[PDB]
């Protein structure tokens, strides 16, 4: 419908997309949300779902780039300057939509997101957004936009980091999800295995230390994090 | 990749 | 030109991009006038237009899903919503069916020139035309499915004549064929006598099969069965 | 969906 307007109705049709797996519109249709409720805050539903919604977008071409990225690598060590020249396009084309996805949300988040955010939840949990997409252009960059994309990371992950420990509880799922993406930050970005485990297990024993105060609501989300973050140490580990 | 970041 | 796409066509499916993969093949077919597609490019083609209709027609289904029960609840202005959206993806649905019917009808049956390869275009061509009569209603639905028996008779003519009853094109036939009796044209026994006569016949031969084309066969053949199986109870 | 199709 030409007049569908508000964050109600868009809503329902971001959540329809995602029902089709159709992420792409989900995009779209979080975006008008956005839109509409310019100035004021997103509820938790919408914030979601919003998030949902680019991790599916991004995370569709970040497997691509993946797979793209080995084969031209391994055709390179073939010697196969033909292949290698066609392979080389096709990841630039995957790395202008990475670019264009990551640019989209980080736009949202740098001029009505992050602004409005008025409780700790909120700050923690767009500044981890934040961090997220400038992560996932370290991921591809190179030169100095790579390093531009890497200190924008570190910077959104650390003034997260400074508010969740003065805010959150040591169990809650967003501080928990920071820490496991600042130690892969570490780990994958920065080559810094040890920091990465450092961190990794601090935010594991700070939880466990106070198990008893996550209760019966975020409970189920923080273990799974909680276990991420276990897993990760043991493979960084071995 | 190795590693595991948030859901 | 044809090699250079092929390779595309082959990265695309690699990363699952497969609209993109369709546009390589589309291209390749164009390069290639009069003569055959090779298998390779063949598979690369069926590939891409089965992943890029096969993701439509999973949304499609939830969506007509999500309609009924938005309906039952008497949400109204929900079940516009949907409808404007399902939509969406039937046009979708019917201009990916119309590119590969077109290309089918002006390039790949013509060229056609082996049984091997007569059958597998028909059946393609019923296969895309059942896909319209999934969700097609009134003339275009009837169409379709005038379209689909049509395409897949002649298919069989063919494959029963000049591919053994063992041929996983012959046998993919058949199983289409069914499937298209049992959902679309709600004849369950016939449905269930072609998938049964299909698997008789192919169990008949089935020792002459070597290691590499017996994978292959009883692959199909077990889909006959498991549809069988579930056809056979209701 | 009962009935698979050919792959
Ligand atoms: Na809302
Ligand atoms: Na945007
Ligand atoms: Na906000």
């Amino acid at each position: 419908g030409a007049m569908a307007s508000g964050r109600e109705e868009f809503v329902y049709m971001a959540k329809l997309a995602e029902q089709a797996e159709r992420y792409e519109e989900m995009v779209e249709f979080m975006e008008k949300v956005s839109a509409a409720v310019d100035g004021d805050e997103l509820t938790v539903e919408e914030r979601n779902l919003l998030s949902v919604a680019y991790k599916n977008v991004i995370g569709a071409r970040r497997a691509s780039w993946r797979i793209i990225s080995s084969i031209e690598q391994k055709e390179e060590s073939r010697g196969n300057d033909d292949h290698v020249t066609a392979i080389r396009e096709y990841r630039s084309k995957i790395e202008t939509e990475l670019s264009g996805i990551c640019d989209g949300i980080l736009k949202l988040l740098d001029s009505r997101l992050i602004p409005a955010a008025a409780s700790g939840d909120s700050k923690v949990f767009y500044l981890k957004m934040k961090g997220d997409y400038h992560r996932y252009l370290a991921e591809f960059k190179t030169g100095q936009e790579r390093k531009d994309a890497a200190e924008h990371t570190l910077a959104a992950y650390k003034s997260a980091q400074d508010i969740a420990n003065a805010e959150l509880a040591p169990t809650h799922p967003i501080r928990l999800g920071l820490a496991l993406n600042f130690s892969v930050f570490y780990y994958e970005i920065l080559n810094s295995p040890d920091r990465a485990c450092n961190l990794a297990k601090q935010a594991f024993d700070e939880a466990i230390a106070e198990l008893d105060t996550l209760g019966e609501e975020s409970y189920k989300d923080s273990t799974l994090i909680m276990q991420l973050l276990r897993d990760n140490l043991t493979l960084w580990t071995s | 990749r190795i590693s595991n970041s948030a859901p």
